[PDB]
């Protein structure tokens, strides 16, 4: 709201360990294969399944409530297996959002309730708008905005994304405290 | 940029045309002392690239190829980057289930090299008219 | 009131309620919401369910007319059927060889055939039988297109047999 | 020298590409998606303030020169195709945008009718331009446009879109998907122009003269009991997903008739050729009649060229045109590119002529000095 990030008070129940905060409400079925190296946030009722995964997330990663990050299955003639996805640094997944994406780049703002397709690659410094469908096996270049049910080039982003996005994710993390 | 409403508080530019824009969009000019907008500044062309198969093409090759990638294709029904599927290759979309078999294009033995667009029907008549007017203009 | 079948890798951690009738070779993913409110949920072999998938038989909650005498409305589902991420479903009869896409809201009385796909993030409340081997794409408009051949998804289901153990 | 770019700014669609090519590279709706506005504003709009028009054209030309075409604007020349009697302030603005902001080397303001003639190769021909706003005709005799014998009527795309909307609202039968299986009239107060255009193209067609003449008298109902031909089957069209509009068979073949209707004045798209040709010089009559050209996207409508040429030969026998244009042989030219992209193709053929282009075209150095674009009005 007018550049400034607003207050969000968390409850007592949340798994805070080595900077990484993960809501107890949010199930993450397969805790072994999933890894959170940095000071990540995972909001309540969110899913990070371990269906033969290697879900590596960023330094300041944010996943809002009711949102799912599942790896896609690669339809290979040699052997059909689930491809391990790698969420980049400073990644912001918005609320109620579906992600079946392989290799999500750093410094990205994925919009609200937007379905990303199977085996979908996202390069760094991009932005997917809200109520948008990226089809299976699609690529989005840097400094781009993809939107619509087709999921196609809408326009370009501001030049200063790399520097700006840092402030957003770090401010949200700092502003997001217990009550 | 969008999550925080950068499109609220705006900075003004000095010159002929006055514009109200967010600081995120604006650029500072160091040669002189006056910040200028994306509108005010002149735009150039550096490099061309495909959004699917990210391959930096030179300016000369683009003019010959009509600003297009040879390997990658976009579906006609919906506007999305197609994918090569085998059984010996057919072109299919992920969003809509439009195939290359539907319109009746034959499957190619080689993956990329085989696929092509038919020649323009009035291409021979075109060159004859240019050469006539070229001689007449001379 | 549960009719669990061997071979089917239904995960215990997924939520189930009512007079369920489980299929031979079905594979239910965790946090898959199946309810048998009025009539039973009949499941065909190879009918895998992925992520959030609201399958209810609550026509008594939807309308509540107090008509059709008993009105069991038993939820029949076919074989080799992929339920994707966040797709709402409520179909009394549903055919074999059909794949609803992610966040696809299927209607209160919509009958699915073979080789038929619902569009991702597309909602269809209107009651209308789907033609043989035709796909719907987009939310803004339906834009129906007839497919050349039906698409099978057997290999995917078969591999989950190996994964689900110790999860 | 570099291959000069060709742009053709229209109300419905803009043609864009490079000179010496078989057809245009990009053809797109002439609109811009501004932040806040739900429906995108139209870039060409006649009778508005210059500053507001300048901003829209600046926004549009930017999209053409970077997103659609990939080339530096300052490097290579421009060939701006625009119809004769295009509003003064609009053409003055369009040039001022290209010369001031983009800093193009030189613009050439070619009339669309003379460009359409080059594509065929014939030196003299009659040219009808059935566009979006107005269906204009202008006789071109051996390179010289005859402004004296001009002709225009508002029987284009806009007039046809409006006529379709009116007819659909009368016989309105939509299946919303909310106990709306029964015929529901005018659930939506207005239908968006994007939908109406798609219905027109796919559903509606141009009827034969014999069947059309019956349709005219049928809807009139001039002391006759159900004297209409059997219509085509009713086509169901989806509106915004769930809502299914059942289009009546009568609407498909009646909507077009407003173009070819006499309406007492004796002013149709057909009559406009013969009205112009009768006003032409006596020597030029037989050459122009023999060489007819039908450009514009409105004439793409299926079975338009047959109805027009037939309606011509019927209106010839009418006593007004029977004296002058009685024993004349009307023959249509088939241009190399499609009816929509005939105008553009001429500018490309002209753009390929680097030697003549530089001389005829107005240089930026001249415009910066003078500030006076040459027009067919007095200097
Ligand atoms: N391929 C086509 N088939 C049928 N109708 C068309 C086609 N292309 C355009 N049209 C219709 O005819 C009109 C042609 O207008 P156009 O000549 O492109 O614009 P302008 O007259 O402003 O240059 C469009 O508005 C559209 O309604
Ligand atoms: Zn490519
Ligand atoms: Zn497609």
């Amino acid at each position: 709201m007018e550049l400034g990030e607003l207050l969000y008070n968390k409850s007592e129940y949340i798994e805070t360990a080595s900077g990484n905060k993960v809501s107890r409400q949010s199930v993450l079925c397969g805790s072994q294969n999933i890894v959170l190296n940095g000071k990540t946030i995972v909001m309540n009722d969110c899913i990070i399944r371990g269906d033969l995964a290697n879900v590596r997330v960023g330094r300041h990663c944010v996943v809002k409530s009711r949102s799912v990050i599942r790896p896609p299955f690669k339809k290979f003639s040699k052997g059909v297996a689930f491809f391990p996805l790698h969420i980049g640094d400073h990644v912001f997944i918005e609320e109620d959002c579906v992600v079946n994406a392989a290799q999500i780049g750093s410094y990205v703002h994925v919009g609200k309730n937007c379905v990303i397709g199977r085996r979908c690659v996202l390069k760094d410094c991009c932005k997917i708008l809200d109520n948008t469908v990226l089809p299976p096996e699609t690529v989005v270049p840097p400094f781009t905005v993809f939107s619509g049910c087709p999921g196609l080039f809408s326009g370009e982003l501001p030049e200063c994304t790399q520097e700006l996005m840092i402030d957003v994710t770090k401010s949200y993390y700092q502003k997001f405290l217990p009550l | 940029a969008s999550l925080l409403q950068s499109e609220r508080v705006l900075y003004l530019v000095q010159g002929e045309k006055k514009v109200r824009a967010p600081l995120s969009q604006l650029y500072f000019c160091r040669y002189c002392s006056e910040l200028r907008s994306l509108e005010c500044v002149s735009h150039e062309v550096d490099s061309h690239y495909c959004p699917s198969c990210l391959e930096n093409m030179p300016s000369a090759e683009a003019k010959l190829k009509k600003n297009r990638c040879a390997n990658c294709f976009d579906c006609p029904g919906c506007m999305h980057t197609l994918s090569t599927r085998a059984t010996a290759y057919y072109l299919a979309c992920g969003f809509c289930r439009w195939t290359s078999r539907d319109v009746g294009m034959a499957d190619k033995s080689v993956a990329s090299g085989g696929w092509q667009e038919p020649d323009h029907p009035h291409t021979q008549r075109m060159n004859k008219l240019i050469e006539y007017y070229q001689q007449l203009a001379q | 009131s549960v009719k669990i079948a061997p071979g089917a890798v239904v995960c215990v951690e997924s939520e189930i309620r009512g007079d369920v009738t489980i299929g031979p070779r079905t594979v239910i993913h965790p946090k898959a919401r199946i309810i048998a409110e009025a009539g039973p949920i009949v499941i065909g072999e190879g009918n895998l369910i992925e992520e959030q998938a609201l399958i209810i038989n609550a026509h008594p909650d939807n309308i509540t007319p107090d008509a059709e005498d008993s009105e069991p409305k038993p939820m029949i589902i076919g074989t080799n059927n992929v339920f994707e991420v966040g797709c709402y479903s409520q179909a009394m009869k549903m055919g074999d060889n059909n794949v609803i896409e992610s966040k696809a809201y299927v209607g209160r009385n919509v009958i699915l055939t073979s080789g038929c796909i619902i569009g991702a993030c597309c909602n269809l409340n209107t009651f209308e039988v789907i033609p043989e081997n035709t796909v719907i794409y987009g939310a803004d408009c339906l834009r129906r297109v007839q497919t050349e051949r039906p698409q099978p998804q057997t290999l995917q289901l078969d591999f989950l047999m190996k994964i689900l153990p110790n999860y | 020298e570099k291959t000069a770019v060709v742009i053709d700014l229209g109300e419905a669609f803009t043609k864009c590409g490079f000179a010496g090519e078989t057809g245009p590279r990009c053809i797109i709706p002439s609109v811009i998606k501004k932040a806040g506005m739900p429906k995108p504003i139209k870039v060409v709009q006649y009778n508005i303030n210059t500053e507001e028009l300048y901003s829209y054209l600046k926004e549009f030309i930017h999209i053409l020169y970077f997103r659609h075409l990939l080339v530096n604007p300052r490097d290579r020349r421009v060939v701006v195709i625009e119809s004769v009697l295009c509003p003064s302030h609009f053409r003055e603005t369009l040039t001022r945008v290209l010369f001031k902001y983009f800093e193009v080397p030189s613009v050439l303001l070619a009339p669309s009718h003379l460009m359409a003639l080059l594509t065929l190769g014939i030196n003299s021909a009659m040219v009808l331009d059935c566009g979006y706003r107005e269906s204009l005709v202008l006789p071109i005799y051996e390179g010289i446009p005859v402004l004296n014998c001009w002709g225009a009527l508002p029987l284009g795309g806009k007039a046809l879109h409006k006529e379709l909307e009116t007819q659909l609202l009368e016989q309105c039968t939509v299946d919303t998907g909310a106990a709306k299986e029964q015929s529901l009239p005018s659930v939506m107060g207005s239908i968006p122009e994007g939908v109406l255009e798609d219905i027109k193209v796919r559903t509606c067609f141009v009827s034969d003269l014999t069947r059309g003449l019956k349709i005219q008298a049928a809807k009139f109902n001039i002391d006759g009991n159900t004297e209409r031909p059997s219509p085509p089957p009713n086509v169901d069209y989806p509106l915004d997903g769930e809502k299914i509009l059942h289009v009546l068979g009568s609407i498909r073949d009646s909507v077009v008739e407003i173009l070819f209707e006499q309406d007492n004045e004796e002013k149709s798209v057909a009559t406009l050729i013969l009205d112009s040709l009768m006003q032409c010089p006596i020597d030029t009559r037989k050459q122009l009649a023999e060489n007819l050209v039908i450009i514009g996207g409105t004439s793409m409508l299926p079975g338009f060229l047959h109805r027009l040429l037939a309606e011509i030969r019927y209106l010839v026998e009418k006593p007004k045109y029977k004296k002058t244009l009685g024993t004349k042989t009307f023959r249509i030219h088939t241009p190399p590119a499609k009816a929509n992209c005939v105008a553009w193709l001429g500018g490309a053929i002209f753009g390929a002529l680097q030697d003549i282009l530089g001389s005829r075209s107005v240089s930026k150095e001249y415009y910066n000095q003078t500030g006076r674009i040459p027009d067919w009005c007095s200097l």
